[PDB]
RNA sequence: AGUGGUGGCCACUAUUAUUGGGCCUAAAGCGGCCGUAGCCGGGCCCGUAAGUCCCUGGCGAAAUCCCACGGCUCAACCGUGGGGCUCGCUGGGGAUACUGCGGGCCUUGGGACCGGGAGAGGCCGGGGGUACCCCCGGGGUAGGGGUGAAAUCCUAUAAUCCCGGGGGGACCGCCAGUGGCGAAGGCGCCCGGCUGGAACGGGUCCGACGGUGAGCGCGGAAGGCCAGGGGAGCGAACCGGAUUAGAUACCCGGGUAGUCCUGGCUGUAAAGGAUGCGGGCUAGGUGUCGGGCGAGCUUCGAGCUCGCCCGGUGCCGUAGGGAAGCCGUUAA
RNA sequence: GUGGGGUAACGGCCCACCAAGCCGAAGAUCGGUACGGGCCGUGAGAGCGGGAGCCCGGAGAUGGACACUGAGACACGGGUCCA
């Protein structure tokens, strides 16, 4: 970990963007609940714990 | 720590845990009460007289041997049974029954003895208020009675 | 839980300096802690001292000279006047001329030397040698 | 951390996002996610579960470092905001929680009986329930009134 | 001009620990928890100045005590002056680091949320086989049984022996591992439902709610006590036999409560890690269980493995500690 | 609590009336022991131990009860009375 010069998760963000329709997310790299669309309800990722199943093909773009 | 009231304010408890533990020290419990004057016939006094009862000897133990010459007494003074050892070379000559004899403690109230006696924690110093001690040794007087 | 968390920064600093490490990192982190640590500095027992400035948990890194053998705080944090003093140095403590019994004051940290010179005390926060 | 309450093992290592610089890889502002918590918090989601979505969803870091303040109340996110729309009530989500679980068990020790594991864990629970309460009701986040007794807690539930 | 004895008190005695003591094994950790009184409280600010420090002034009789000088030959002693005296009380002015309180604030402690996952955690129902036993039928004679040797004992219309069948109670060899779960006592056939807890990653939530805890409350193996049921094997008492001088005992043949189940009741343990609870901190190495993460291998299933990371259980060992044996991030 | 008596005088001191309070685990109540203090003894201190001559204040005078005279006694070598 990171516990004495300040702590850190295992975490990133990441944008995502979508195919099944489109919409830019940003996206928290550890899934504790699934992601929706604000335009379709559609899942972008189905969680498992930590890091979830990454649900279909769906671009990422490293931040 | 791995014990103890180090707070400001709960000294109380520290103080009364000291003070229950002092009594676990037998000779703090018996000269706070009384009970070593009560135990003691000589009832905390240096001496006490009485009258000789009977002469009696008491039997050496394993270790040890040697038959020693002793007083029970009857003190003038209550009205209680004391044994007391009674000195002297050729002891029986110097000491004598139903004359007054006054008797004193000896080597603290330990509530241990010496190996020849079996439980006598007694003196007697003086017969007819003259010492045993005297005709024990040469130098002051020599063998009277 | 964390209680007396001076007590412990001292105590860590002192287990630091017996193996003879170069540094400490000092996970409590208070105003307590620096103006402890600049009267440490100027008597020069300790070496230079950073603060970094976090709220998720402010650290202090130190420099070990060595010249602190130990360093701890009071079981009571009892009061002590101006006569009493010297009383508690000699009574306590190895030391009889290294000047620091750390005391506080109305002003901040003092050591012994400067408490006697301000001519105040306060409750006795802790010794140093 | 660690500490130990009914377990012999020590507590997870998991800590809070040090990204305490305002976010600027969001692309949703202040605004929209705001409209997001009212829609949620009426569908039937409880507190915790709002901000566990935000995160994930609209890709904050915390939800303690995005919309604080914005309302003047302590430790400002989401159950403060909704307590002055009165949206939440004002026992908290922690213990309307434990106070519905609580319930749970004298139901079932009922019907299993001889549970002696079971039995310990209601003891258990309830006695944190009066410890959490007795300092609630002080802070104001419950009534001075209030009290905590387990026929009260049946009637919350119910 | 005393010496010596006895009795007592204080020092010696850190054998009362505040100065200045301990609790694996020397005497000493509560079987475990819970939470009350009480004790104790992270960071940042602010008000009060109660605690806390400073200064002045009222006062704590004389005598006792020290120092000084003087007087009595001298000194003890007493005078005189100075200093100090159980020294517990009083009033005003100031300071605000530290503490107490009132208010505000922050997530670092605490509790709480969500998702994959493991398990001899608990409650209920179903069910399999192994092995013992009983009884029915077949088969099959003369000894079986038991031991260190024996003996009692058991057996002739037939025991032991060997097969087939039915019934019954009880338990789960292999599985099983230095292994896993539960606060603790403790928990092991397999299947399903019901249910409690835990490690972990993501701190999503309340915002100091915290720690400890006298008392109180609660659980508590085995056996026992009470009722009812169950009873195949096992077996205190018990009744023989041997061994033994005799056996009072080890050994053998029979045998009752009990062992099993439910309802009820009582409460003990070398109930042990002989190591109270909570936190910070102090060299490492290796294995192992479960989780997170990146790979390699792949039977494409984390199946086999490595490292980082998080928790737990083990071995070796540093600084240090211990009388030593040991202990050593699971601390003595 | 309210009124009142009586005292040199406050007062549940005593009294009438009216109320049901008061006290307690930071140890009440009960049993037991003890004049208290300045000081003293001991000990480097912390502490322990002690209340003796002597000074200070209270208490007593065969045991108990009782009034009078006096600023002052319910009176230590005064009275009444009971044991």
């Amino acid at each position: 970990m990171a516990k004495p010069i300040i702590p850190m998760p295992r975490s990133r963000f990441l944008r995502v963007k979508c195919i099944d329709c489109g919409n830019e997310q940003i996206v928290f790299s550890h899934p504790a609940t699934k992601v929706r669309c604000l335009i379709c309800g559609a899942t972008l990722v189905e969680p498992t714990g930590g890091k979830g199943i990454v649900k279909a093909k769906i671009l990422e773009v490293l931040e | 720590g791995k014990k103890a009231p180090n707070g400001e304010f709960a000294g109380r408890k520290l103080k009364l845990k000291r003070k229950k533990f002092r009594w676990s020290d037998i000779r703090y419990k018996r000269r706070v009460l009384r009970l070593k004057e009560k135990s003691d016939p000589l009832e905390g006094a240096p001496q006490a007289r009485g009258i000789v009862l009977e002469k009696i000897a008491v039997e050496a133990k394993q270790p040890n041997s040697g038959m020693r010459k002793a007083v029970r007494v009857q003190l003038i003074k209550n009205g209680k049974v004391v044994t007391a050892f009674c000195p002297g070379d050729g002891a029986i000559k110097f000491i004598d029954e139903h004359d007054e004899v006054i008797i004193e403690g000896i080597g603290g109230p330990k509530g241990g003895s010496m190996g020849d006696i079996p439980g006598i924690r007694y003196k007697v110093v003086k017969v007819n208020r003259v010492s045993l001690k005297e005709l024990v040794k040469g130098r002051k007087e020599k063998p009277r009675r | 839980t964390l209680l007396d968390p001076l007590a412990n920064a001292l105590s860590h600093i002192t287990n630091s300096e017996r193996v003879g490490k170069r540094e400490v990192y000092i996970k409590p982190a208070s105003k307590l802690i620096g103006e402890v640590l600049r009267v440490m500095q100027k008597y020069g027992y300790i070496g230079e001292f950073e603060f970094i400035d976090d709220g998720r948990a402010g650290v202090y890194r130190v420099q070990l000279l060595g010249r602190i053998n130990k360093a701890g705080a009071i079981k009571p944090r009892f009061p002590v006047k101006v006569s009493e003093f010297e009383k508690w140095e000699k009574r306590f403590l190895p030391a009889f001329e290294f000047g620091i019994l750390i005391v506080s004051t109305s002003q901040g940290v003092m050591s012994h030397k400067e408490a006697i010179e301000k001519g105040i005390g306060g409750r006795l926060i802790a010794y140093v040698y | 951390m660690a500490r130990m309450h009914a377990r012999k093992r020590g507590k997870s290592g998991s800590k809070r996002p040090p990204r305490t610089a305002p976010p600027i890889w969001v692309e949703y502002t202040v605004e929209e996610i705001e409209n997001l918590v009212v829609k949620l918090r009426k569908e039937g989601y409880s507190t915790a579960m709002i901000g566990t979505i935000l995160r994930d969803q609209y890709g904050i870091p915390s939800v303690k470092l995005f919309k604080d303040p914005d309302n003047p109340n302590r430790n400002l996110t989401i159950t403060r905001i909704l307590e002055k729309h009165g949206l939440a009530p004002e026992i908290p989500e922690d213990l309307m929680f434990l106070i519905r679980r609580a319930v749970n068990l004298r139901k079932h020790l009922e019907q299993h009986p001889k549970d002696l594991h079971s039995m310990r864990g209601l003891q258990l629970i309830e006695s944190k329930i009066r410890r959490l309460v007795k300092y609630y009701k002080r802070k104001g986040k419950l009534p001075k009134n209030w009290r905590y007794d387990p026929e009260t807690a049946k009637l919350l539930v119910r």
